[PDB]
RNA sequence: CUCGAGCCCUAGACAGCCGGGAGGUGAGCUUAGAAGCAGCUACCCUCUAAGAAAAGCGUAACAGCUUACCGGCCGAGGUUU
């Protein structure tokens, strides 16, 4: 049979540490690990911390793990395939999938690849040294002109936006002008909340239609106010511009 | 024209007087100021009301140049010493880059610091590279936590 | 073609393909500049799932391409002798 022989040391080190973290955090969750660069992936991790952690192993040691625990835990497992990793929070589920999207991947777009963002180059000075780069600019973009300081850069108009891919030289000319124009992120597939399991795409929607709702509940009372015969406080000015204003419409109307 | 300058000073002169003049004036010399000189920063274009900018942090090896006095290097590290530096002159160094170090608090920066110190036979005390295993030992918490 | 021995492997090996190979930092010294990679010495430290003070190309020097190292896809043997 193809099992080795006795487990490795480091496999089962590495079970405890995941159940370790799992045990803590009373709200956690398997969320993508996508592909993101390191240093933007750590930029995620650097963002606070103390709120949410990011916990990253091999699918089938992670999946050890949540079946030492599974009082809740088992149905978390047929979310675990691809790249992914472990998250776990002291915070809501409903707000842990946000602040996921605080900071995430300004994407440096490697050549070869689409972007659904917008790949404009804007107009300033960058001024790296006088030499090719006014020509570099030259095979991608708008023109790059040497204004009495350094090389500068003219037109603030768009080079490439989306349906096609980035030019290698470009790819270079935006890495050399720290240009990054892509937004991928860090998704979330599952998280586990107290007795039960949330699945984003049910019950996970979300801000506006409910700034909208709650201004609407504010209006609501405003309305009623007035009409209590009563005394409000900031809707005071409700009888003091109905002072003079009401009062000619059982007078001077009719 | 471009807008830099290094200094820790108020207004160095030509890069800025000249070119800030409308509206904006000398309401910048604010953020220049910084103890060491040196800070090279980058000042971008602002509105009217009043001016925006950010801070270029000097690198790690020459920042213990300006603390631990002469700036030649140990030509063998771990040999020849150039050579003290102070325990809580670290500390200092250690807060002065946030972002350009990747540690969560001043402890973890404070290793880098001296891992650097290493490369420059710094010795901090006894040596640069006994300092994990006595930070770790909690040694030094009095300074840090 | 046959007979052994060791090691690795469904806690997913071997190979391939995809993704990631990060920050102090362009380590110090040398040098006009020596940026993993002319040379001498050291070879620490953080963030980490993991990533050398760089194993090999490459540059006038930086680009740039890989290797180490980690994750995924796949699934049954692989590898040394
Ligand atoms: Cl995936």
């Amino acid at each position: 049979e193809r099992k080795t022989e006795t487990i490795p040391e480091w496999k089962q080190e590495e079970v405890d540490a995941i159940v370790e973290m799992i045990e803590s955090y009373e709200s956690v969750g398997v969320v993508n690990i996508a592909g993101i660069p390191s240093r933007q992936l750590q930029d995620m991790r650097r963002d606070l911390h103390g709120t949410a952690e990011l916990r990253v192993s091999r699918n089938t040691l992670l999946e050890r793990a949540l079946d030492d625990v599974d009082d809740g835990l088992e149905d978390l497992n047929g979310y675990i395939t691809g790249q992914v990793g472990l998250i776990g929070t002291d915070d809501n589920p409903f707000s842990l999938f946000q602040e996921l999207e605080a900071s995430k991947t300004p994407a440096p777009i490697g050549a070869g690849e689409v972007a659904p963002n917008d790949i404009v180059i804007p107009e300033g000075d960058t001024g790296v040294d006088p030499g090719p780069f006014v020509g570099e600019l030259q095979s991608v973009g708008a023109d790059a002109r040497i204004q009495e300081g350094s090389i500068q850069v003219l037109s603030d108009s768009t080079v490439l936006d989306t349906g096609e891919e980035v030019s290698q030289e470009l790819s270079n000319v935006l890495n050399e002008l720290g240009i990054e124009p892509k937004e991928v992120g860090l998704d979330l597939r599952a998280v586990f909340a107290d007795g039960v399991l949330f699945e984003p795409e049910e019950l996970e929607l979300d801000x506006x239609x409910x700034x909208x709702x709650x201004x609407x509940x504010x209006x609501x009372x405003x309305x009623x106010x007035x009409x209590x015969x009563x005394x409000x406080x900031x809707x005071x000015x409700x009888x003091x511009x109905x002072x003079x204003x009401x009062x000619x419409x059982x007078x001077x109307x009719x | 024209i471009e807008v830099l300058v290094p200094g820790g000073e108020a207004n160095p002169g030509p890069p800025l007087g000249p070119e800030l003049t409308p509206v904006d004036v000398q309401a910048v010399v604010q953020e220049i100021n910084d103890q060491t000189a040196e800070v090279p920063v980058t000042v971008k274009y602002d509105d009217d009301g009043s001016f925006e900018i950010e801070v270029g942090v000097p690198p790690t090896a020459e920042l213990i140049k300006d603390e631990a006095g002469f700036e030649t290097g140990s030509g063998e590290p771990q040999e020849d010493f150039v050579a003290d530096l102070s325990v809580d002159q670290v500390k200092q160094i250690a807060e002065q880059k946030h972002p350009d170090l990747l540690s969560y608090d001043l402890t973890n920066a404070a290793k880098e610091v001296v891992g650097t110190c290493t490369s420059l036979g710094v010795t901090i005390e006894g040596n640069p590279r006994e300092f994990k295993e006595r930070i770790d030992a909690g040694e030094y918490d009095d300074v840090f936590a």
